[PDB]
């Protein structure tokens, strides 16, 4: 389950 | 040009809604007289509602729209429409990605209220 | 002239929300192609939504929003606004007394969604 930011 | 920032008439309740068109999550920060005064949160591809809420404009009246995702300013387009002299709209529309459809999160603000 | 009457491009999904704000229960009918195809009810002082959901415009691409109050049609006011050429807004106010607020249902209609 890919999490990001930016 | 500026976009997503209203001046409303002072001391004014009026209602913000926010929808979402994107696979990305939206994230909406409302801002009264450069406080951030209500944030929404999340993903739909189907127009769902990701937040609703009533503020009141403040003494400066001065109101702002932000759009994010994941920490991603969005590209903003706005307007306000006034109908009969009375019923006010403010709209937003923001763009995460490459597509340009400008409907990633679609912001509306509406007064008076009551 | 004739209010909360919009051709939208044929075959086009589109979101329907309802904001209330009045202590009468406010009933919002949208017609696709002269015939039903949702209807909201509500009562609120506090500009809740009352219904939100989303339709297709189908071959004709004609849409009316209608609002009553308890069975009596409230006088409405419309208009449709787009944004950098493809985000579209199809807004009604309406008005159930004699105060003329014309808020006492707002609809708003928006495409194209996704
Ligand atoms: C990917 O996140 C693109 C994002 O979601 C698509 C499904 C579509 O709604 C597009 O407009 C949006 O930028
Ligand atoms: C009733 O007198 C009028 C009805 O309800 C009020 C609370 C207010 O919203 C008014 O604008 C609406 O027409
Ligand atoms: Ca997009
Ligand atoms: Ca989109
Ligand atoms: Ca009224
Ligand atoms: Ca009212």
């Amino acid at each position: 389950a890919p999490a990001k930011f930016c | 040009a500026t976009q997503g920032v209203f001046t409303l008439p002072a001391n004014t309740r009026f209602g913000v809604t926010a929808f979402a068109n994107s696979s990305g999550t939206q994230t909406v920060n409302v801002l009264v007289n450069n406080e951030t005064a209500a944030t929404f949160s999340g993903q739909s591809t189907n127009n769902a509602v990701i937040g609703t809420q009533v503020l009141n404009s403040g003494s400066s009246g001065k109101v702002q729209v932000q759009v994010s995702v994941n920490g991603r300013p969005s590209d903003l387009v706005s307007a306000q429409v006034i109908l009969t002299n009375e019923l006010n709209f403010a709209l937003v529309g923001s763009e995460d990605g490459t597509d340009n459809d400008y409907n990633d999160a679609v912001v509306v603000i509406n007064w008076p209220l009551g």
